[PDB]
């Protein structure tokens, strides 16, 4: 196990359905910064 | 009083249009690249 920072997406019923890492891909870091799974077109600034 | 002769007179006129597109990152500014400061700044919230 690694020290991570996940983003857990619960559902209507109440269990963790999907999740996304915050170091897996830069797009995953993008979703981790935008705080959602809908990343529209455009340049985002996530980290350094 | 009717004018009898004219004069064309160029007059400059300066206008600002844009400033420098700055950008500031919390964790590098608020924290001197330390980790404990990063824990605390994550405890504060969604200011960044």
């Amino acid at each position: 196990l690694q020290p991570r920072t996940f983003l857990l997406k619960y559902n209507e019923n109440g269990t963790i359905t999907d999740a996304v890492d915050c170091a897996l891909d830069p797009l995953s870091e993008t979703k981790c910064t935008l705080k959602s799974f809908t990343v529209e077109k455009g340049i985002y600034q996530t980290s350094n | 009083a009717i004018p009898t002769n004219f004069t064309i007179s160029v007059t400059t006129e300066i206008l600002p249009v844009s400033m420098t597109k700055t950008s500031v990152d919390c964790t590098m500014y608020i924290c001197g690249d330390s980790t404990e400061c990063s824990n605390l700044l994550l405890q504060y919230g969604s200011f960044c």
